[PDB]
RNA sequence: CGCAAUGAAGGUGAAGGCCGGCGCGCUCGCCGGCCGAGGUGGGAUCCCGAGGCCUCUCCAGUCCGCCGAGGGCGCACCACC
RNA sequence: UAUCCGGUAAAGCGAAUGAUUAGAGGUCUUGGGGCCGAAACGAUCUCAACCUAUUCUCAAACUUUAAAUGGGUAAGAAGCCCGGCUCGCUGGCGUGAGCCGGGCGUGGAAUGGAGUGCCUAGUGGGCCACUUUUGGUAAGCAGAACUGGCGCUGCGGGAUGAACCGAACGCCGGGUUAAGGCGCCCGAUGCCGACGCUCAUCAGACCCCAGAAAAGGUGUUGGUUGAUAUAGACAGCAGGACGGUGGCCAUGGAAGUCGGAAUCCGCUAAGGAGUGUGUAACAACUCACCUGCCGAAUCAACUAGCCCUGAAAAUGGAUGGCGCU
RNA sequence: GAAACCUCCCGUGGAGCAGAAGGGCAAAAGCUCGCUUGAUCUUGAUUUUCAGUACGAAUACAGACCGUGAAAGCGGGGCCU
RNA sequence: CGUUCAUAGCGACGUCGCUUUUUGAUCCUUCGAUGUCGGCUCUUCCUAUCAUUGUGAAGCAGAAUUCACCAAGCGUUGGAU
RNA sequence: GUCUACGGCCAUACCACCCUGAACGCGCCCGAUCUCGUCUGAUCUCGGAAGCUAAGCAGGGUCGGGCCUGGUUAGUACUUGGAUGGGAGACCGCCUGGGAAUACCGGGUGCUGUAGGCUU
């Protein structure tokens, strides 16, 4: 895998059925995956892990797309993990704070990309779970749990920086 | 859950070219017609035609089109193999005087046959010449891995139409 | 450089399978081979009279020739750029009828049949093979039980 | 790019000929008009015959071509031949025909006709019949050369009979080591 | 002065250019090679096959008559 | 030089068939008549050709083509006997 | 799509061959050495080889198993199916082969015009790469497999370069791309690009590639697992740290303190038959449990990212350069 | 007496088959007897190295003449390399 | 080991490195020739620091001294064979 | 139900011990005149038919060994093809398709041709 910015994405699959297995069961995987069409790969991929089921035994029954239904609130997720390092496998448990699942499982990579220098197709998402602002342990996360939260805005360097190249004026950064 | 068919028809592109070509690879690729790179044929899926396929996985991109792509492609980029010269198909009087033995007379039928696999598909789709796309406007992601893990290469089975809108 | 001595390297070609040496059972013998049949070549050690060469071994043949116990028997050898058709004396038990060939009659006779009918009828009928195709459209139902989660397992160092 | 082996994409049969003789250029005027206008396959192949080397349109015996026209069907009917008609010392009686070739030697032209036969030209045969129909196109054998008994797998190669070339067969002149199974061995 | 001893690297595509050509086929193979006894015979009952020929020619145009009179049957 | 070869040499040296009769038709020996370079597969080409396809009308109806289902004689060359 | 072949990776060694650890169980056998025995398969150990179930780890020249990739055939007219002749072969009659004569047409996908014969030049120093692989500590070393390159070959990129990555060349106009790029050198980020991490008195800065390791770091940033704790902590200072007891072995002296087997009880609020320091040996000092001030959170062990330590060469010097935080 | 010879039982071969190893082999390819000279006379074909030339080596047949066995058969050198 | 005490100074059993002032491997470059050893003279560069500067360490009381840092500024000599 | 003779496939048929075997068979069995062969009528050969299923043989039994066939092992190990993926290397992760073998746990434990018997 690589990115952009994910989704999510139900797809559900089955063995398909023989003569020993008229009515194979079904299995259900959150994805998240910039395409449907990698969703699918990504979905066979943990399958396959699991349980014996490659995509030519199988088929895809349904992947569709999975939408936010609390969009315009603000969560917190905890999301656990399973990356690679440059040693062994490890597990984790990360806390993003967002607008949508996707929004935190896409903000989990960059922040794996940067915290760790781990790749995508070194990581496994195993759950995301929207969760209380109790619950929560990263105090990361929960300086942002407050009701009359307050900060100002410092040294608010400008942009622009080329637009006037040049100029009479030294700038000014205190807002 | 209404499980839809598995797809009859795709379109393949060499997407690319011809150097250090493996031996297996190249075979396969001229039978698919891709001798230049950014060619590309309609390509009738079974079991058969798709083990090919996957032989030059790393060569081409391809994927399920569109009604809109076929007419794109056959329209614009369509010339028959009419006395083994490529010619662009400018009259239905050219598809009929080749095609009319299988009640293939116009532009519209030879479409028809393209898209849905009809039981001449060979013949009318044979007597397509290998469509010389453009190179992709707006470019590639990346030229050489699979489409899966960002690249162009491999299957792409629904997204290979915006593929053929920048390069028709 | 190599040796070219004749067995060269048939330590498990020619080789009686485990718990199969001894005796060569006799059917292998009373079973007839004419001009014409297709053979697949296959040496065996017990009975040496007669061993095919190692190039030989799994390649496929026709019978040009039945001498008392023995078979002239045309085989292709690939000889770097030029393959040769090349005709080899064969002992019977180095030897076995290919079946190759016996699916491909077993098809004609059917069509054969369907052939003979099928005209009375006037339904000309699909003969030919066809490739194994797109697997159709179709319904799954998942009848009550929604369709099981499949999570992703966390790793744990096992050994 | 493209990948094309132009290694066999140029095709080595003749166009014309490469003799400079006017009155055979002059056929193949001709020919090539009436093997493009018309559907006559015949014209087709009698002009292909026009253009090729002398080896390649062997002299046809008197004998052979009574011997094809004998034959049951084509009686009635004229012999074509794009090279030359020779006499046949070896046969006697013969028959009355009507031929068609380049030239018949002095001998066979005189059977021919003393015969009550007929002999014409290429112009001749064109103005008769254009569409070449009516006619038994024959031909020399192509592999009567000696040339042809020294070529194939070579001598000293078990299994062939190819006559090697040698200054004066005799006793001494090959037929030791390599015959002689006694002396070395043999193919 | 050592050198290279062997290989065969370039060796398959040369092979390959001119074709690797599966061997040439054809109906009505020789006979070279066959069990003596067995040509002989054989040589033999093509010998005498002229023999038996009024035979079978009678019995050819009795087999032609009974086809004409089965189409006249069926017609 | 070519139209004859083969064998170390002495030397020998390229036809066969059929039919009828006579010798026991003995797949052998001797006498009359006829044909005369054998056969199988493939083979460019030629030949025959049912049949259509129309003609400003309903039929009759020779002429000209176009194609031709199907069948033939089959060069050269190849494979084989 | 049918159908054979195979003994490589793997695996196996409670299966053969070989190799090999350990305990259980066995006077198997017997021994050689013992101790208690005159001696005794008596008792007691022992080590030898052998055995019964087990167990540790192995094989290029082992193997029951056994892939992937791979090599053969076959997928029709030279085929099917009837009728009759020939044979000096074979044979109770029959086989089998050979001959005639008729009857039946598309027989998996995709692609492609094939077949065939002469004459024939150069060549027969090679090298490079992925993967496989032998020699060797290695090598820009030697030698093999596979494909593809270079050699014969320019072009964009990799600053530079045989062989990398892209792509393969008639002469040009427009458009588009690949691979790589876009402070400036230098075409293009002069985006109000997004999220982190990171400061180096040796920073880093992109396939082939031209440079570093083990081991460390309260530098920082993430994780993992345990702990702690208003039953009053954590640190910080303050108070005590004993008795049975020169405890047993060791005397050369070890009363906690060169070492080693021990390693419990009392009083307990609580102190180890004792962390050290020091003694010839003690003594003396030092290191839990609890309080007072104090007053809510706090600590340990791992792990991985960037940074640092580890890190030394000779003309002055090279992320291509300038420079960049 | 650990070893002599006798007897019974177990024994997939752990022996033996001239030699190196690998294959193969149990009413045998081992051992023991009996008779014997197929290790003889001769056309070609084919494999193996291969250039698909030789040599050597081998594999099928065919015709002689013999051996052996009740016979089927087997044998024209050494179980095979 | 160092009275004692692992690490002042040492460091076995093991292990990871750098260097090209050793020697090997190698055979790329040069055989229509790059003058083949030393010493002499002269310059410069390196640091892996003997001395001197400034420093941390000791089993540094002083004296002598090792161990380590910054450090290549300046020196590093005359003779017998 | 089942046997004998000649068999095919060659353990689902082998090995070990246990029970049960009607009728026909097949056996052991009792003899040495002849045939034939031994140190020995044990084997072999021959002539028999008083006994007997003890044995062979057959059928079954056994939380039996073995063999046979499933599951698990494990989508594990491996592996085709791919990347200017990672990693100082050792190696690893991914994409694309292919995919094993023990220990372990279940089930199975001869089928069958030709000819001729018995149970009439
Ligand atoms: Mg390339
Ligand atoms: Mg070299
Ligand atoms: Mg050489
Ligand atoms: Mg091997
Ligand atoms: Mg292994
Ligand atoms: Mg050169
Ligand atoms: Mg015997
Ligand atoms: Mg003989
Ligand atoms: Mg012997
Ligand atoms: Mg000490
Ligand atoms: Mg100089
Ligand atoms: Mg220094
Ligand atoms: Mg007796
Ligand atoms: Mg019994
Ligand atoms: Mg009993
Ligand atoms: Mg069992
Ligand atoms: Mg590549």
């Amino acid at each position: 895998k690589a990115s952009g910015t994910l989704r999510e994405y139900k797809v559900v699959g089955r063995c398909l059925p023989t003569p020993k297995c008229r009515t194979p069961p079904l299995y259900r995987m959150r994805i998240f995956a910039p395409n449907h069409v990698v969703a699918k790969s990504r979905f066979w991929y943990f399958v396959s892990q699991l349980k014996k089921m490659k995509k030519s035994s199988g088929e895809i029954v349904y992947c569709g797309q999975v939408f936010e239904k609390s969009p315009l609130r603000v969560k917190n997720f905890g999301i656990w993990l399973r990356y690679d390092s440059r040693s062994g496998t490890h597990n984790m448990y990360r806390e993003y704070r967002d607008l949508t699942t996707a929004g935190a499982v896409t903000q989990c990579y960059r922040d794996m990309g940067a915290r760790h220098r781990a790749r995508a197709h070194s990581i496994q998402i195993m759950k995301v779970e929207e969760i209380a602002a109790s619950k929560c342990r990263r105090p990361a996360v929960k300086q942002f749990h407050d009701s009359k939260i307050k900060f100002p805005l410092p040294h608010r360097v400008l942009r622009r920086q080329h637009k006037p190249r040049f100029t009479t004026k030294r700038p000014n950064t205190f807002f | 859950f209404y499980v839809p068919a598995e797809p009859k028809l795709a379109f393949v592109i060499r997407i690319r070219g011809i150097n250090g070509v493996s031996p297996k690879v190249r075979k396969v690729l001229q039978l698919l017609r891709l001798r230049q790179i950014f060619n590309g044929t309609f390509v009738k899926l079974n079991k058969a035609s798709i083990n090919m396929l996957r032989i030059v996985e790393p060569y081409i991109a391809w994927g399920y089109p569109n009604l809109k792509s076929v007419n794109e492609l056959i329209y614009k980029r369509g010339y028959g193999k009419i006395n083994k010269k490529r010619i662009a198909l400018t009259d239905n009087a050219l598809i009929a005087r080749s095609l009319g033995k299988y009640g293939i007379i116009c532009m519209e039928d030879l479409i028809h046959e393209i898209y849905t696999v009809g039981k001449r598909f060979k013949e009318a789709n044979n007597f397509l010449w290998p469509f010389k796309l453009s190179s992709p406007r707006g470019g590639m992601k990346k030229k050489t891995t699979h489409f899966v893990e960002g690249e162009d290469a491999g299957n792409r089975e629904d997204q290979i139409n915006r593929l053929i809108r920048r390069m028709n | 450089t190599n040796t070219k001595g004749k067995r060269r390297g048939t330590r498990y070609m020619f080789s009686r399978p485990f718990r199969k040496h001894g005796v060569v059972p006799l059917a292998t013998y009373m079973r007839i081979y004419k001009k014409g049949d297709i053979v697949d070549i296959k040496g065996m050690g017990t009975v040496q009279k007669g061993m095919p060469h190692k190039c030989y071994h799994g390649k496929t043949g026709r019978v040009y020739n039945v001498t008392q116990h023995a078979v002239g028997i045309v085989v292709n050898k690939q000889v770097k750029g030029k393959i040769l058709a090349k005709r080899i004396n064969v002992r019977i038990e180095h030897i076995k009828h290919s079946k190759s060939r016996d699916s491909f009659l077993k098809r004609v006779k059917e069509n054969d049949q369907k052939k003979k009918e099928a005209k009375e009828k006037g339904t000309w009928v699909q003969l030919k093979r066809q490739p194994a195709p797109p697997r159709e459209a179709h319904f799954v139902r998942t009848n009550g039980k929604e369709p099981e989660l499949l999570e992703p397992i966390p790793y744990e160092f096992m050994a | 790019g493209v990948d094309i082996r132009h290694n066999k994409d140029r095709k080595v049969r003749r166009k014309e000929p490469k003799s400079q003789d006017i009155y055979l250029r002059l056929l193949v005027k001709l020919y090539r008009f009436l093997a493009r206008r018309t559907n006559s396959t015949f014209n087709q192949v009698v002009l292909k015959r026009l253009f090729m080397s002398r080896t390649n349109r062997p002299p046809l015996s008197l004998s052979r071509m009574i011997r094809k026209m004998k034959l049951p069907g084509r009686e009635g009917k004229t012999a074509v031949v794009v090279g030359t008609i020779t006499d046949d010392v070896r046969v006697q009686e013969v028959p009355k025909l009507k031929v068609c070739a380049l030239r018949v030697s002095s001998r066979a032209r005189s059977r021919i006709l003393k015969a009550g036969g007929k002999i014409l030209t290429f112009d001749q045969l064109a103005l008769d019949s254009p569409k070449g129909c009516g006619t038994v196109l024959l031909s020399g054998p192509r592999k009567g050369r000696e040339v042809y008994r020294h070529f194939g797998k070579a001598p000293g190669t078990p299994h062939s009979h190819t006559k090697p070339y040698v200054r004066s067969k005799g006793r001494k002149f090959e037929r030791a080591r390599g015959r002689r199974a006694s002396r070395g061995y043999k193919n | 002065a050592k050198s290279k001893n062997h290989t065969t690297h370039n060796q398959s595509r040369k092979w390959h250019r001119n074709g690797i050509k599966k061997p040439r086929s054809q109906r009505y193979e020789s006979l070279k090679g066959v069990d003596p006894k067995f040509l002989r015979n054989m040589r033999f009952a093509k010998k005498h096959n002229k023999k038996g020929l009024k035979k079978m020619q009678a019995n050819n145009a009795k087999a032609m008559a009974a086809r004409a009179e089965a189409i006249k049957a069926l017609v």
